[PDB]
């Protein structure tokens, strides 16, 4: 469908991943990714 | 963690609790509060009678 | 009400209602509503200068 | 009658076991 | 974190001056002047002002930034 | 009036910026990797193997670089902490060593070998985290503000706890059942400990030893050694009259024996000697350097451990017959270990086991041999060091066979609760001694110990004073040498052992020199001997860290150098009059003439406890007499960190002091200046922390006003309608709506996943969509397409977090899809996705769960004072004194007098003074200030002077008769919430074993009923509920006998009379039928007999 | 009912109270030594004049 | 009780039987005196006494 | 082999 969005911890690139291939960033060479918010609806009580 | 003063002498036993107390100077001197949480969970066996 | 940086958003509807300051701390109408009883000072003897 | 010591010979019970609550943070079943 | 709106005994919005607070502490001012310039009386709404602390301007250093 | 310098309270901030406080962990590593790294190198350097004498190895230098890490191929990037934090990686760096072989005929120098890993401080010299700035420290996600000092090993944090132990190379004469007893326990450089200890019985001097079977008079031991006429023996001992009647039983002993030549001694030793090479030569050998390593032997001589064992004899002939006793409890000769020591050891026995295991791979590889080069780069392996280092820094567990010992519990989990729980972790110290009831001297307080190790920092429960912490001032000698030492004892006129006689050593004017427990010598004028060694000292010749004291009962002159000994500053008095002036200290607030500058002046200078036993100490400056030595700089030092947070502690009561400082690691508040970034497995955190009005110098020096965990309230001191119970205190509804004491709870959920030896992998299934809606199931609900929940989302109770499906063995999988437990619905912040060393998946998330305070929360007064909440009271009620103030939370004036603290009252009205002044005034401990000039500026404003207020009823709406103490207190929350502490279990999980609830609140088990409750239910006299709550709702099972042969039979039907008239059915539980069926397999038959119980 | 710091204070006649019974137990107790010393205390109960 | 950081528990008994043997003789109004000495231990609380 | 971002039907 459409591709999975993640953000990087070093350099905040809007990347994807595709399948089964190396985890890692194509702009620096940090390892660790970070995934973004929902696009839901939330509730909350201001009580 | 034997079986003689392990399971025996201890046999801990189920349909019990255990909350912090709270002081409550409004009941009479044979009562106790319990809480709505507890009370749901535990549950008394009786026989249908007439 | 809050900090932001670059690259940060929000955005949010809240709603508005009416209630009573018994329920809530927020529905409180006035901030401070106290009275005092008013002094009186008597005097019994002339006092010296000093 | 032979000199023996309480601690060693007596194995711990749950008398021995003194209930007291500190902070100490950080089998199959059917 | 961040200054309360209200007071916690009474309820004296005092969210509306910490900005303030802070250009008058630069201004050759007493702790105690500026205190009273502001506008509060006793000391019900005086402590949230004088003993607080400021950790989410430390926290925004390590927030994450675009580039 | 005496001239006062009210400057030295800023040497303390100078002393602590060198060293101190946790510095010290650090330098002990720092000298460790630069000099003991070494010192084991140069000790085992060439091996040679036995095949032929021409291959051998040699190492030429070897040294540890910086933190690094080895990816996926020839890629070595520096690496950050909190990548390792939360990669679970581990914070290790290479060991680049030259190595030299000679392979064939020629020899090769292959330089930057690596040969293994080693873990690296967090802030060491060879990290990255060192000489920052905040600004740097800030980019590399970590706080400015955290002390450091642990091993990061698998992703958590592990501090080793420094251990204190006796001394060795020393005589101790102590008291058993029978009498007294002395000892000596020697440990020398390499791996041999021993332990002597002569004992007397009957006026009969015997020695015992490990290795002898059999008590040899010391007489005979005497004449083994080399000295032949007994006369020169009784010399040697001692030339008193009384001594001499004492030693008559032994001579006279040895004179009955047919021992009078030293040939007749040895094959007497090694008659009664058994070791599993003649009698004579194992005998002398055993007297060489085999009981006594600590005395070395040139070629034969044992004069020197003649001389040696002579002054023990003396010793325990003095002791008996006297009230002295040498006690263990005293902390001058007790010292300390850290985590240098260890870890010396275990790299040590590491590397002679790396080096005896490739001496053994390649000894049977030469002879059978196909090649005629044989290179020694191949058969090596790096991967047993790190493999050891990781396990042993892991499980703790220091096992060491080449040194004997086996220890557990060393290293533990770095306790991130608070802010002041973390630094306090760093500064405990744990004893040697196991839980023992009996001992109770060592746990009791000691006078030794002064200023050392705080008296009111002390768990309280079981451990009472085996577990200690240091204190602000003080530092651990590192170890260093002997040479100059010596060589200036030697040039100031010490005379050597073997030019005088055994009759001199008695002479009360001779005086004996002891060094480290080693004879130096005999020395006349002891006074001068000592002030020019001081001298010397002072001058800066000789290191600063040398101990010198005398004893008169002894008449010895005792010089301590060894590492591991306590010393703190002390500034010098010169016979009226400190040495420290103002103009020395303008200087020091200027800029210059530091603590070293200082101690190169001789202003200041170090004492340890022994030492500060032959000099007067004054306390204050008025207390100076003409007999004091040292001055106290400042004696608020005394107390530890945790107690450092107690308002007025001379004021407080000790028992209320130890109960703050084991609270104030328990209050939650802020961790750092990354909270958000860090992930650990529980977190806690507060909303809005407050400062304390009334804090201490000790709070700034630590910088305590950054990262406060407590908050700021009105107080007032008075009774309510009826939940002022000893410790339940109310709250305010709307104080708590306004959000006094909101709390917020971070949990971690991980979860790993890799693959196997074969081509069977993993994968995970993601949402599932039924037929009727293009909506997810409301299993996976919160899962989103990829196959992990999403965050900012909100999870219930039984909800599947991450799909996870794992093959059984086209290969059917099964799916094990983790599930959040919990009573109410938590929240999620973020998920990361990462690698791990191992090419594995890790997903990280992070819950938290914003609670409020209700009734059943337990909160602190900082005084010492725990109390459970009572009822909410709303804001109708807590009636105001004249201004419209509310009580914050209302406290009780019943338990003021039972815990006598006075300190409260007086915060209580220091801390309405700041805040209505505006000014935050200090409260330290012996000093801060008084009650004379606060009341006195109390009155300026317009309110009463000490604490009195009018005050109005607002229930009734009447004034109130007597008067309210009012006024702002610094609280504090701590942990163990109602919402946690609750639980409750009907029908559950039950064990396979014996069929019983399990143990644990999160395995939904039940509660134990002991015999400590069945004694109070037999005692009433009530059986049927004791057997219906241990037997009808515990465990309940029908068991058929037979009456003709007791055995378990099966469906009414037996297998051994083969029978089924006789036959029974008995309600039995199943814990009685499993023992009964256990004990079967011990060759007995257990059987029973069926009686009628009707007739 | 409530309690302050104003119940617990020394008194005015208080502080010279106690002042004047300290002096005289340090004037009496600081005798006793120079008596051990030269000699004296005369005990009549078996035991170590110590 | 000290009712600071006290955790006490709680059971329900199963059988009806069982239900009346804890009323008549662990009873509160019945066990108000001590075996030991034969005083009362249930009387009042520092609160009630001042 | 890794195989995410399944969807099945019921
Ligand atoms: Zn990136
Ligand atoms: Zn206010
Ligand atoms: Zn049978």
């Amino acid at each position: 469908q459409q591709p999975m969005i993640y953000i990087c911890g070093e350099c905040h690139t809007e990347n994807e991943i595709k399948s089964r291939d190396p985890i890692r960033c194509r702009e620096c060479g940090y390892r660790i990714m970070y995934k973004k918010r929902t696009k839901r609806l939330v509730v909350f009580d201001a009580r | 963690q034997g079986r003689f003063r392990g399971n025996l002498s201890g046999k801990r036993v189920d349909f019990s609790g255990r909350t912090v107390i709270s002081p409550d100077p409004n009941l009479r001197i044979d009562e106790v509060a319990v809480p709505v949480h507890v009370a749901k969970i535990l549950t008394f066996p009786e026989k249908v009678n007439k | 009400i809050a900090q932001l940086r670059p690259g940060q958003e929000i955005d949010l509807l809240m709603h508005c209602v009416k209630g009573i300051g018994k329920d809530h701390a927020k529905f409180s109408p006035v901030a401070t509503a106290s009275y005092r009883l008013l002094p009186d000072i008597t005097l019994l003897e002339p006092v010296e200068g000093e | 009658q032979e000199e023996y010591d309480e601690e060693e010979q007596e194995e711990e019970n749950d008398y021995i076991n003194s209930y007291f609550e500190d902070g100490d943070d950080f089998e199959a079943t059917y | 974190m961040i200054i309360p709106v209200r007071c916690f005994t009474c309820g004296k919005i005092v969210g509306n001056k910490w900005e303030a607070y802070l250009g008058l502490l630069q201004a050759e001012y007493t702790e105690g002047d500026a205190l009273d310039a502001l506008g509060l009386k006793r000391y019900c709404c005086r402590r949230m002002l004088l003993a607080h602390v400021d950790l989410i301007e430390k926290l925004l250093n390590y927030a994450p930034l675009e580039k | 009036p005496i001239p006062t310098v009210e400057e030295k309270w800023r040497l303390l901030p100078a002393f602590l910026k060198v060293k101190g406080l946790v510095k010290q962990h650090i330098d002990s590593f720092n000298y460790f990797i630069n000099v003991e790294i070494k010192k084991i190198m140069k000790a085992n350097e060439k091996v040679t193997s036995d095949a032929d004498p021409m291959w051998y190895l040699k190492y030429l230098n070897i040294y540890v670089g910086l933190p690094d890490v080895e990816e996926s191929f020839n890629v070595t990037r520096p690496v950050s902490p909190h990548e390792c934090r939360l990669r679970d990686m581990t914070y290790s760096a290479p060991i680049t060593v030259d190595i030299e072989y000679t392979r064939g005929s020629q020899r090769i120098i292959r330089n930057a070998l690596p040969i293994g890993r080693m873990p690296i401080m967090l802030r060491s010299s060879n990290c990255v985290l060192t000489g920052k700035t905040p600004a740097e420290f800030a980019k590399l996600n970590e706080c400015p503000l955290d002390p450091g000092g642990y091993f990061i090993v698998k992703g958590v944090e592990k501090v080793i706890l420094i251990q204190e132990q006796l001394s060795k190379n020393r005589i101790i004469v102590e008291a058993d059942r029978k009498g007294a007893v002395g000892a000596s326990v020697t440990s020398s450089t390499h791996e041999k400990k021993s332990r002597t200890n002569m004992a007397v019985k009957q006026g009969r001097f015997y020695l015992r030893h490990n290795t002898l079977s059999e008590d040899i008079p010391i007489v005979i031991i005497f004449k083994a050694m080399g000295v032949e006429s007994d006369q020169e023996i009784v010399q040697m001992i001692g030339t008193e009259e009384h001594v001499m009647a004492a030693f008559g039983p032994s001579l006279e002993e040895c004179q009955k024996a047919q021992i009078f030549t030293q040939m007749q001694a040895l094959k007497y030793i090694g008659n009664k000697v058994r070791r599993q090479k003649t009698k004579i030569e194992e005998a002398r050998e055993l007297l060489a350097s085999t009981i006594l390593t600590h005395v070395p032997v040139k070629e034969f001589n044992f004069r020197a451990k003649c001389i040696y064992t002579a002054v023990m004899v003396r010793r325990v002939i003095l002791a008996q017959g006297d009230n002295k006793v040498d006690d263990r409890d005293y902390y001058g000769n007790k010292r300390l270990e850290l985590a240098g020591q260890l870890l010396s050891l275990l790299f040590e026995d590491l590397f002679k086991k790396f080096n005896s295991e490739m001496k053994k791979i390649a000894d049977q590889v030469i002879p059978k041999q196909r090649a005629a080069q044989f290179d020694v780069v191949k058969h090596m392996r790096q991967d047993q060091i790190t493999n050891g280092m990781v396990n042993a820094i892991s499980t703790g567990n220091w096992s060491l066979k080449r040194f004997k010992m086996d220890r557990q519990g060393v290293t533990q989990v770095l306790s991130r609760l608070s802010y002041i729980s973390a630094l306090g972790m760093m500064t405990r110290i744990s004893s040697q001694f196991e839980k023992t009831r009996k001992v109770s001297g060592p746990r009791s307080l000691q006078p030794s110990q002064w200023g050392m190790l705080c008296p009111s920092d002390t768990p309280e429960g079981e451990a009472c004073g085996l577990v200690k912490n240091l204190a602000l001032m003080t530092h651990i000698t590192t170890d260093m040498e002997d040479g100059p030492i010596v060589k200036l004892a030697s040039n100031l006129g010490v005379e050597d052992v073997n030019l005088l006689c055994g009759e001199e050593l008695s002479y009360p004017n001779v005086f004996l020199v002891f060094l480290n427990g080693n004879i130096l010598g005999v020395i006349r004028d002891h006074k001068k001997l000592v002030n020019t060694f001081r001298l010397m000292r002072r001058a800066g010749y000789i290191n600063e860290f040398v101990s010198i004291s005398t004893n008169l009962t002894d008449r010895c002159v005792y010089i301590s150098s060894d590492g591991g000994r306590l010393c703190r500053p002390y500034i010098i008095v010169k016979k009226q009059k400190p040495a420290v002036t103002n103009k020395h200290m303008e200087e020091l607030a200027q800029g210059y003439r530091n603590f070293e500058d200082f101690l190169h002046e001789s202003l200041v200078e170090y004492l340890d406890v022994n030492e500060e036993n032959d000099c007067n100490i004054a306390l204050y400056e008025h207390t100076i007499n003409k007999d004091t030595t040292h001055l106290e700089i400042e004696p608020f030092t005394l107390l530890g960190v945790c107690a450092g947070l107690i308002p007025y502690p001379h004021h407080n009561q000790s028992p209320r002091n130890t109960y703050q400082c084991a609270m104030g690691k328990q209050a939650m508040g802020t961790i750092g200046y990354n909270q958000r970034n860090r992930i650990d497995t529980l977190m806690y955190l507060l909303a809005y922390p407050q400062k304390p009005m009334v804090k201490t110098k000790t709070i700034e020096l630590i910088e305590f006003e950054k990262l406060p965990a407590g908050q700021n309230a009105t107080v007032a001191v008075m009774s309510y309608s009826g939940y002022d119970i000893e410790d339940a205190l109310v709250l305010n509804k709307a104080s708590l709506d306004r959000g006094f004491g909101r709390c917020l709870v971070y949990k971690n959920a991980k979860c790993t996943l890799k693959r196997y030896t074969n081509q069977t992998f993993d994968k995970v299934m993601g949402p599932m969509l039924d037929a009727a809606t293009r909506k997810p199931i409301w299993r996976h609900e919160i899962l989103d397409a990829d196959g992990i929940c999403s965050p900012g989302e909100k999870v219930e109770n039984k909800q599947v977090l991450v799909n996870k499906s794992m093959p059984t063995v086209q290969p059917q999988y099964k799916d094990v899809p983790i599930t959040y437990k919990g009573a109410t619905d938590s929240y999620i912040e973020k998920v990361m996705i990462s690698s791990n060393a191992e090419d594995a998946f890790l997903i990280k998330m992070l819950l938290r769960q914003t609670r409020r305070p209700e009734i059943g929360d337990k909160f602190s007064s900082r005084h010492g004072q725990k109390g459970v909440c009572g009822l909410i009271v709303p804001q109708e009620d807590m009636p105001f004194c004249d201004s419209g103030i509310c009580p914050d939370i209302i406290m009780n004036p019943h338990g003021f007098p039972s815990r006598m603290t006075v300190g409260k009252l007086i915060e209580l009205l220091a801390g309405k003074a700041g805040v209505l002044d505006g000014r935050f005034h200090y409260g330290t401990a012996f000093g801060g200030s008084k009650v004379k000039d606060v009341c006195e500026d109390l009155v300026r404003h317009g309110y009463n002077y000490l604490g009195k207020d009018y005050v109005t009823s607002g229930i009734t709406g009447e004034p109130l008769e007597a008067y309210i103490y009012f006024g702002p207190v610094y609280y504090q929350k701590l942990k163990h919430m109602v919402l946690d502490k609750m639980h409750a279990r009907a029908r559950g999980p039950r064990a396979v074993l014996t069929r019983q609830p399990t143990e644990g609140r999160s395995r939904d088990g039940g509660l134990r009923l002991g015999e400590m409750e069945r004694d109070c239910l037999i005692g009433y006299g009530a059986s049927m509920l004791l057997l219906e709550r241990l037997m009808i709702s515990s465990d309940a099972f029908e068991v058929d006998v037979c009456g003709q042969c007791g055995l378990l039979g099966y469906s009414g039907w037996c297998h051994y009379c083969k029978s089924s008239c006789h036959v029974s059915s008995l309600r039995i539980p199943y814990a009685c039928k499993l023992l009964f069926q256990e004990l079967q397999s011990m060759n007995i038959i257990p059987r029973l007999k069926l009686s009628k119980y009707n007739e | 009912f409530s309690i302050g710091i104003g119940d617990v204070t020394p008194g005015q006649g208080l502080l010279k109270a106690k002042y004047e019974l300290l002096n005289a137990g340090y004037k009496k107790c600081d005798e006793y030594i120079e008596a051990l010393n030269t000699g004296k205390l005369q005990q009549q109960p078996g035991c170590t004049a110590e | 009780a000290d009712f600071d950081g006290d955790e006490m528990n709680l059971h329900l008994p199963q059988t009806e039987e069982a239900k009346a043997e804890a009323l008549v003789l662990m009873g509160t109004k019945a066990n108000l005196v001590t075996p030991r000495n034969g005083e009362p231990l249930i009387a009042a609380i520092q609160d009630f006494l001042t | 082999m890794w195989y995410l971002k399944g969807t099945v039907q019921s």
